[PDB]
């Protein structure tokens, strides 16, 4: 047990001001703290809310040693490849979840919050890739793509596209793609201290 | 609403050029790639050129490399497609589509397409010849007539019944491309026996590229 | 320069089934893969694009999958407006390159032709030419064979035969082939018959008829 009583900063990263973007997503490592996981699912403002490996319906009575929050952005129609054993652009070249995942995943719309008039070209995420993405793993870099047998020397052009793109977030847009936040946590569990635990 | 309009199209002989035009509406050529892609007659498509309309930069498929020149122009906001030394082999459905960036997306939208053929015979006028229903047909069972359109060039040709009265039961067959190089097709209906005598059935051929427009009744033979 | 082969070339399937589509790639293309449908004369509509994202306005029954270099496309339940061709595109290294393409037809129960037979016209024979016709209408499979019969003499070289998309309601086929000579050879022989063999027929019909005789 934690023997402390220290709420934990769930707030910090649910209505965090801006989410980033899928292809860098964010981490932020929870310990030393408490935290009741049933007043998320009760407050049922959230459109996915989908657990894997632990039951969803009250279970705070377990005890972690360490919890991960990756926050990001994609959109609707994506939300389902962000699952165990899922395939897509997102899935093989962005965010990786293992098989054996144990954590849960939670998505909303955010189209009031991450719209503008004209487009927000501020989100991308990683269309090419020569290799699919192991669990868990992140890809920031930005180097030109060769697809021809010719090298492209660092410059934009047929055969030779920059890596990321951006979405196209207009207000006008449907629901697929209108931007969605999604947090994910994972519930590491190890042979060590326990600084993770519900409440009381 | 996203727009894409062919123009330009029509017919040439081998040897020579032809420019075609596509003309964009409710968007903006900027961050976008225009792309040509034709289809022969009743065969796959086929990728001929594209072109980045800020950069200026294009790209070509290697089977009309040298021939073919593609451009844009962002104030017109259109897409052109400058076609030399044109061969029986290019003849075609000429479409325009765009992409977004160099690759890696699809077309969005199509201009609905012009047809290109390069041929050396003349435009000329279709002959109809009448095809009446045979003298030996059974009461009970369906005695079939038709027209015969032959040795016409310019493909592009219409048929109709009856001004349009007749929609039922009738087959209007792809024309056929002939050794002389004209094209000849064949249009047929079904219609009951007992109604051969009282009714009278008219074939209206309208030719566009000629502009020739005839009409020709079927009867039976009788002799 | 990479070379999409798609499988079938030609599929019949029931309203209501479930269908697939495949296309492999000769080299790694990553998720740069396309999904279009073409109607007879309309351009090719796009359906999906980046191998697994649905267009805005397109069915959900769609779907887009990749393994590898493996792509597929799926059909969950056909609707009659399914009924077209398909094509898959990559748009990874230049020259784009499409699919050889893929045709939907609508299966039915096996149906006759009905065999016609239509002589040249007196309008024509004026001219120097006599063009003989042979029809056969609302037949299924779309497989079927003519053979021109002059005096139980085969000819060949001089026919021309075209068939037409599956009716709207009927939904079976219909052929056309056309037999032209000219008049001087035309008056050297009597009779002109056109046999045809089908699927669905026990023995090859002939229809014929008679010059100088009505
Ligand atoms: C986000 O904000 C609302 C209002 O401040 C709050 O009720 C909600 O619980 C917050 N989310 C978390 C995880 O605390």
């Amino acid at each position: 047990f934690p023997n402390i009583t220290n709420l934990c900063p769930f707030g910090e990263v649910f209505n965090a001001t801006r989410f980033a973007s899928v292809y860098a997503w964010n981490r932020k490592r929870i310990s030393n703290c408490v935290a009741d996981y049933s007043v998320l699912y009760n407050s049922a403002s959230f459109s996915t809310f989908k657990c894997y490996g632990v039951s969803p319906t009250k279970l705070n009575d377990l005890c972690f040693t360490n919890v991960y929050a990756d926050s990001f952005v994609i959109r609707g129609d994506e939300v389902r490849q962000i699952a165990p054993g899922q395939t897509g652009k997102i899935a093989d070249y962005n965010y990786k979840l293992p098989d054996d995942f144990t954590g849960c995943v939670i998505a909303w719309n955010s189209n009031n919050l991450d719209s503008k008039v004209g487009g927000n070209y501020n989100y991308l995420y990683r269309l090419f890739r020569k290799s699919n993405l192991k669990p868990f793993e992140r890809d920031i870099s930005t180097e030109i793509y060769q697809a021809g047998s010719t090298p492209c020397n660092g410059v934009e052009g047929f055969n030779c596209y920059f890596p990321l793109q951006s979405y196209g977030f207009q207000p006008t847009n449907g629901v697929g793609y209108q931007p969605y936040r999604v947090v994910v946590l994972s519930f590491e569990l190890l042979h060590a201290p326990a600084t993770v635990c519900g409440p009381k | 609403e996203v727009q894409l309009v062919e123009s330009g199209g029509g017919l040439v002989q081998p040897g020579g050029s032809l420019r075609l035009s596509c003309a964009a509406s409710g968007f903006d050529l900027g961050g976008y790639s225009m792309h040509w892609v034709r289809q022969a007659p009743g065969k796959g498509l086929e990728w001929v050129a594209g072109i980045y309309a800020s950069g200026g930069a294009t790209a070509y498929a290697d089977s009309v490399k040298g021939r073919f020149t593609i451009s844009a122009d962002t104030s017109k906001n259109t897409a052109y497609l400058q076609m030399n030394s044109l061969r029986a082999e290019d003849t075609a459905v000429y479409y325009c589509a765009r992409s977004y960036y160099y690759g890696g997306f699809g077309m969005d939208y199509w201009g609905q397409g012009t047809l290109v053929t390069v041929s050396s015979a003349s435009t000329k006028g279709p002959s109809v010849f009448p095809l009446a229903p045979s003298s030996k047909s059974t009461s009970g069972g369906t005695a079939a007539l038709g027209c015969l359109v032959k040795d016409y060039f310019p493909e592009p040709v219409t048929v109709s019944w009856n001004s349009g009265a007749l929609t039922s039961g009738v087959h209007t067959f792809p024309a056929v491309l002939q050794s002389s190089g004209l094209y000849s097709l064949s249009s047929v209906v079904t219609v009951p026996s007992s109604s051969l005598g009282t009714q009278t059935y008219i074939c209206n051929v309208n030719h566009k590229p000629s502009n020739t427009k005839v009409d020709k009744k079927v009867e039976p033979k009788s002799c | 320069d990479i070379q999409m082969t798609q499988s079938p070339s030609s599929l019949s399937a029931s309203v209501g089934d479930r269908v697939t589509i495949t296309c492999r790639a000769s080299q790694s293309v990553s998720s740069a893969v396309a999904w279009y449908q073409q109607k007879p004369g309309k351009a090719p509509k796009l359906l999906i694009y980046s191998a697994s994202d649905l267009y805005s306005g397109v069915p959900s029954r769609f779907s887009g999958s990749r393994s590898g270099t493996d792509f597929t496309l799926t059909i969950s339940s056909l609707q009659p407006e399914d009924f077209a061709t398909y094509y898959c595109q990559q748009s990874h290294t230049y020259p784009i390159t499409f699919g050889q393409g893929t045709k939907v037809e609508i299966k039915r129960t096996v149906a006759a032709p009905s065999v016609f037979i239509f002589p040249p016209s007196d309008e024509q024979l004026k001219s120097g030419t006599a063009s003989v016709v042979c029809l056969l209408n609302n037949f299924y499979p779309r497989e079927a064979k003519v053979q021109w019969k002059v005096d139980n003499a085969l000819q060949s070289g001089n026919s021309q035969e075209s068939v037409t998309e599956q009716d709207s309601k009927d939904s079976t086929y219909s052929l056309s082939s056309t037999l032209t000579l000219s008049k001087a050879d035309y008056e050297k022989h009597k009779v002109y018959a056109c046999e045809v063999t089908h699927q669905g027929l026990s023995s090859p019909v002939t229809k014929s008829f008679n010059r100088g005789e009505c």
